């Protein structure tokens, strides 16, 4: 559902703030690995 | 823009912390 | 001759027993000597409970005994058993 | 260790309790009124001021020990805390020198 | 299947679950037969054995295993806003050395279930444990390192919360006294550890104690705190006792904030004493007793240096000892073989009122008595609980028994006068 | 999830109980405490009966204590207790 995709994406913002406000190591890092398990995730969506 | 370049932010492993630490005690 | 007032009164006074109202035997609260509307919609919300308890007896086995079905109700928790005779009030609080 | 023969470091001076033990001797022969080895009686003195260095040492093993079972846990996520990880390291730098 | 898994490891519905199985324990605690005799047809036989020894009565024994095995009853602590409730502190484990050094247990008086209602569990062995005065869902306790840990009694997680800051500066020592102190608006979580720390701290703050001092006296001799008490409404006034066995007063405000008298009378480490825990109808503040490691008890006073009066029946040497908190006369005492010693001077002076030493001498090491002083939870290091009820003929105090309690505390003054006049003249020339 | 197993454990620790099933609304126990296709036959009852007793408690007030209600019988003291998410019940001997 669309709108569950858009709740689903809410939620990883969300995280994304928190881990903004955590000030932990490594955050561009793990932003573009966060970023490549969402492409696995849509990838699979996507042949859904 | 140079976008990222962040000079590879990591620390030195546990285990290399261990080696490094090891080599100190023999220096010590 | 006065023992079913005496034990109208016994667990009319119990500790934790906000009443004990003799209601008819399909339930219809006979014995009601106060705001007779929410006495009756209490007891025949009872009546219907206890259509449910029966159900879940037949459930287990329909020709069971039963001693008192203690439901957890916050308004009055009942320790009750209904029966096709008449119905009179069983519900106390645990802690009294 | 077992299964590990890499050397895990104990990273600490020798810690017994029964320093503890002969500091409580010490206090009960001062109670009991006996003499005794009064070289002894100092080292034990020295020992009950750098007691809570002891102690602090303990708590900074113990700390050691739940930073390497949060890292065994979340091995996957262990660059997450990349900057703590440094902080530790400098820490355990500083205390092995 | 896993669904069902994940809901019952779901952390609000697990907690559900748990407030459920107490809700059913609590019903099934009232879950009374229908079968009974109420008219008392079965205590003629009671009633026949009640003229030789009602006054003592076990009523449960709150025995478990999860955390009992190798744990001794460190300490003991009847809940103030639920009297019904009462603690019990755990010695380290070294039989479940998997296990952890402390895990806390609830012996209940408003329900009899080996279920603990309340647990907290931690790496360090409970030395102290004080129940929240002016709280309802706390506890801590302390350390046997020292560092003071925290937890809940309502909560669903027996780890210590928050645990006291653990440093030189702070609780190196082991913490063997602490209790919640201070008034409802000024409070003092005051604590004591083995060499002095007199660790008054905050309920707020884990980090920074509100008054921390060591502790030392007689040119600054390491104070190794042994008896602990204090006097009510006295938060300044406290009780110290010595493993070298010497007893003193303890300031916590003033220029001498610190050991502020000086008694000695004991011939062991300061085992068992508690203050003066009846109040009536006369102000008994100026005396106190106390026990030892030497077979027996010795009373105090506030001016006597010299101890006030000698329970020395002990054939071992005693390890607790508490007055009773509404007779004046009566007091109870234990030792590691159960010396149940609930002595009532007014009634039994020479002998205690109830000497009762545990066949098989279990090990009675940390008590309490119930709120009222109804019943006093005594039990052995293995796990051997015994909560002995009390005859109200000998536990309710006469009204006049205060009066006379001054009496006969007069009567002590002139029975010691006349010792100590024949310890005068006794010197020869 | 283990404590509410050992929960589980300690109601059911006193001996000769015939049953207690940890329950759900799907037909199925969490934990029962009886042969596996029986176990399903009577958690399928304690799902029919625990809507039934939800429904009735709704009937009679829908702001009361949503956790449990028993059913003391003189054939098995049935402690139905459902969760808003898993669900009990505890067919039982009316002693304990």
């Amino acid at each position: 559902d669309h709108k569950t995709f858009s709740e689903i994406l809410n939620r990883v913002q969300k995280a994304v703030d928190d881990l903004n406000l955590h000030s932990y190591s490594n955050l561009p890092i793990w932003v573009n690995k966060l970023d490549m398990e969402i492409e696995r995730i849509l990838g699979v969506r996507l042949q859904a | 823009r140079k976008l990222v370049h962040d000079k590879e932010l990591a620390a030195e492993d546990e285990q290399v912390f261990l080696m490094k630490q090891q080599s100190l005690l023999a220096k010590q | 001759m006065a023992e079913v007032e005496e034990t109208l009164k016994r667990l009319q006074s119990q500790k934790g027993v906000q009443g004990i109202i003799v209601v008819n035997t399909e339930g219809i609260p006979i014995k009601s000597t106060m705001d007779n509307p929410t006495t009756t919609q209490y007891a025949s919300l009872m009546h219907s409970f206890i259509l449910k308890a029966r159900s879940t007896v037949r459930d287990i086995d329909p020709q069971n005994d039963l001693t008192f079905l203690r439901i957890r109700s916050k308004k009055n928790e009942i320790m009750v058993a209904p029966d096709k005779d008449y119905f009179l009030i069983v519900i106390q609080n645990p802690t009294e | 260790v077992r299964g590990r023969t890499g050397n895990v470091l104990k990273l600490k001076v020798n810690f017994l309790p029964e320093i503890i033990t002969l500091s409580k001797e010490v206090r009960n022969l001062k109670w009991l009124g006996f003499r005794v080895p009064l070289a002894i009686v100092n080292k034990a003195h020295q020992a009950n001021q750098l007691y809570p260095f002891a102690i602090s040492l303990i708590e900074s093993v113990r700390t050691y020990e739940r930073t390497c079972e949060k890292v065994e846990e979340r091995n996957t996520i262990s660059l997450l805390v990349a900057g703590l990880k440094k902080e530790v390291q400098a820490l355990i730098a500083e205390g092995i020198a | 299947e896993e669904e069902k898994q994940q809901i019952l490891h779901s952390e609000e519905f697990l907690s559900f679950f748990d407030h459920s199985t107490r809700i059913v324990e609590r019903a099934l605690s009232e879950q009374i037969n229908i079968f009974f005799d109420y008219s008392g047809r079965d205590l003629e036989d009671k009633e026949g054995e009640i003229q030789a020894g009602a006054k003592l009565s076990l009523n449960r024994q709150f025995f478990d295993e999860r955390w009992s095995k190798h744990r001794v009853v460190s300490c003991l602590d009847w809940s103030s806003q639920y009297p019904e409730l009462l603690v019990a502190s755990y010695n380290n484990n070294e039989d479940a050395p998997h296990e952890p050094d402390g895990v806390a247990l609830v012996w209940n008086m408003k329900y009899k279930k080996t279920t603990p209602e309340y647990v907290f569990h931690c790496q360090s062995a409970v030395m102290s444990a004080t129940f929240a005065k002016f709280h309802p869902n706390l506890v801590v306790g302390g350390t046997y390192s020292g560092q003071i840990v925290l937890w809940d009694n309502r909560s669903n997680k027996r780890t210590p919360v928050q645990r006291t800051p653990l440093s030189a500066a702070a609780h190196t020592h082991p913490v063997y006294c602490v209790n919640v102190v201070g008034t409802q608006n000024a409070h003092n979580l005051i604590s004591i550890s083995t060499d002095g720390k007199i660790c008054s701290w905050s309920l707020d703050m884990l980090s920074h104690p509100q008054d921390s001092m060591e502790l030392v006296h007689k040119q600054s001799k390491a104070v190794a705190v042994t008896s602990m008490s204090f006097p009510v409404g006295d938060v300044n006034n406290f009780v110290v006792g010595s493993e070298e066995g010497s007893v003193y007063t303890a300031c916590r405000h003033g220029s001498k904030a610190g050991i502020s008298e000086m008694f000695e009378g004991h011939q062991g480490p300061i085992t068992g004493i508690h203050c003066h825990a009846a109040v009536g109808a006369v102000d008994f503040s100026h005396l106190f007793v106390t026990s030892s490691f030497d077979w027996t008890v010795k009373l105090w006073s506030t001016k006597n240096n010299k101890p006030l009066y000698s329970f020395e029946d002990n054939a071992g040497y005693v390890y607790d000892v508490m007055w009773s908190p509404t007779h004046p006369a009566l007091f109870a005492c234990v030792d590691g073989m159960g010396r149940l010693d609930l002595w009532n001077l007014n009634n039994d002076t020479e002998v205690p009122t109830a000497s009762i030493s545990v066949e098989g001498n279990p090990a009675l090491n940390r008590v309490r008595w119930t709120h009222s002083g109804r019943e006093i939870a005594v039990g052995d290091s293995e796990g051997q609980i015994v909560i002995y009820d009390v005859g109200e003929q000998i536990a309710v105090p006469r009204n006049d028994e205060w009066a006379r309690f001054g009496r006969t505390l007069a009567e002590i003054n002139a029975n010691r006068a006349d010792a100590e006049e024949e310890a005068a003249t006794r010197i020869p020339a």
